[PDB]
């Protein structure tokens, strides 16, 4: 027919209450769909689309408002689990060119072209100032922002690699070396140990 | 009568007024409500009323 | 403003001039209650009462779509329900041998409404319609492009058409 993602007009409007469950629940539905086409079904039409929605929440995400800061938390790392689980997954699935190229193309595209950092530095600053607290961290506050940041890091690593062998480079590789650490990235090391932490912030570097 | 014409058609009778039908159809001039409405009572009569048609 | 209530206005009263003419074909009617013509020529008339009034008792299907396009009432189950009414009446008055004849006067009455409702999407639903007449039809002799030529020339466009045909 004639272009339109429901989804995503539908969630736009407002992001408080249950318009934010409802996105949820279509994320994780999305997430879980891309394990599937391990299993593998009629991946090659749904996929693509699914990180469409998928990119386009990452970046609206920045403008975003969240019931809290721990909603976002979970909503940033499972939109941004399932961009880095397309990259990887797409060469194991087969048919042919495959199912998910084209799904994982316009991903490395998106971040090759129009690149808008804030998503990914947004992380960074809310896991730097996490509160160094034992409880309501409980952990599981914590084991979120650590799962976040963790995952950011990997996807934005995973990126830097696929940059190179097509080239692309520059922006990305320079918008890292900004942030990087160059400051902001290497303070992370210090807040856990990698108890979250390090090895993923020093990967990266 | 075009809008009711069974009143011609009783006065008339049905042979006469398909025939006269068929002249406003083809009469020039007219307006085109009259010759479709003519058009059509020659083509189908009345729609479940008088139907229009070889008898054994 | 003085215009958006000169052109209501004309809507409305054309309303009344067509539940006019089909009181005239209409031989449900008699002549002495010539009452409601006089109220039709008369005024004006609240939508309600004339969707309520006249195209409910006089089963105006038609006209009552029709209406409800000006109303501009979505909701579907009704718009549907007086769907499924028009055409089942269409249905009683049919006999077998004009399959063809039918099938002109159905694409005749269908065209005639599609055209002045196929304009909003509520009344006429393109991908609910054609399904809806395509079964219809069914029970009928058929030739390929009888169902889609009715909305063609209802004047929906071939590019419309061929996107939700397609799906």
């Amino acid at each position: 027919m004639n272009a339109g993602g429901y989804g995503n007009l539908l969630m736009n409007s407002e992001q408080p209450q249950g318009e934010y469950g409802v996105t949820i629940a279509f994320l994780r539905l999305i997430t879980t769909l891309v394990k599937g086409q391990l299993g593998s079904t009629q991946s090659q039409g749904l996929v693509p689309c699914v990180m469409f929605v998928l990119k386009e929440m990452l970046p609206s995400y920045h403008k975003w408002r969240y019931n809290s800061h721990g909603v976002r938390e979970q909503i940033g790392c499972l939109i941004l689990e399932l961009i880095h689980a397309i990259l990887n997954l797409c060469h194991e699935t087969d048919l042919h060119s495959s199912h998910t190229p084209s799904l994982q193309f316009l991903c490395i595209c998106s971040l090759a072209y129009t690149e808008a950092g804030q998503t990914v530095i947004n992380i960074m600053g809310i896991g730097v100032d996490t509160i160094d607290m034992v409880m309501a961290a409980g952990q599981g506050q914590g084991q979120l922002l650590i799962k976040t940041v963790k995952l950011a890091f990997s996807v934005t690593n995973n990126v830097i690699r696929l940059k190179p062998p097509s080239n692309v480079v520059s922006p990305l590789e320079q918008a890292l070396s900004q942030h990087g650490a160059g400051n902001n990235l290497i303070a992370v090391l210090a807040k856990y140990i990698y108890p979250a932490l390090p090895r993923l912030a020093i990967q990266l570097l | 009568l075009l809008v009711e014409i069974e009143r011609f058609f009783k006065l008339h009778q049905e042979d006469q007024a398909c025939a006269t039908c068929l002249i406003l159809a083809c009469s020039t001039c007219d307006r085109e409500v009259s010759a479709w409405a003519t058009r059509a009572f020659f083509r189908y009569g009345g729609e479940a009323q008088m139907r229009f048609t070889t008898l054994p | 403003e003085f215009l958006h209530e000169l052109e209501e206005k004309m809507e409305v009263a054309r309303i009344q001039l067509q539940i006019q003419e089909t009181l005239q074909r209409q031989y449900s009617h008699h002549s002495s209650v010539q009452d409601a013509v006089s109220q039709l020529d008369s005024e004006l008339m609240d939508i309600t009462k004339l969707y309520g009034e006249f195209a409910d008792p006089f089963k105006l299907a038609e006209c009552k779509l029709a209406i409800i396009h000006c109303a501009g009432y979505s909701d579907p189950i009704l718009v549907q329900t007086l769907w499924q009414d028009i055409i089942e009446k269409e249905l009683s008055d049919s006999v077998t041998l004009s399959s063809s004849d039918r099938m002109h006067a159905l694409s005749l009455k269908i065209v005639l409404l599609g055209k002045i409702y196929a304009g909003t999407p509520r009344f006429f639903p393109l991908d609910f319609i054609v399904q809806f007449l395509e079964q219809q039809v069914c029970t009928l002799n058929w030739d390929v492009g009888f169902v889609i030529q009715t909305m063609n020339e209802i004047g929906v466009p071939l590019p419309r058409l061929l996107e939700v045909y397609d799906q």
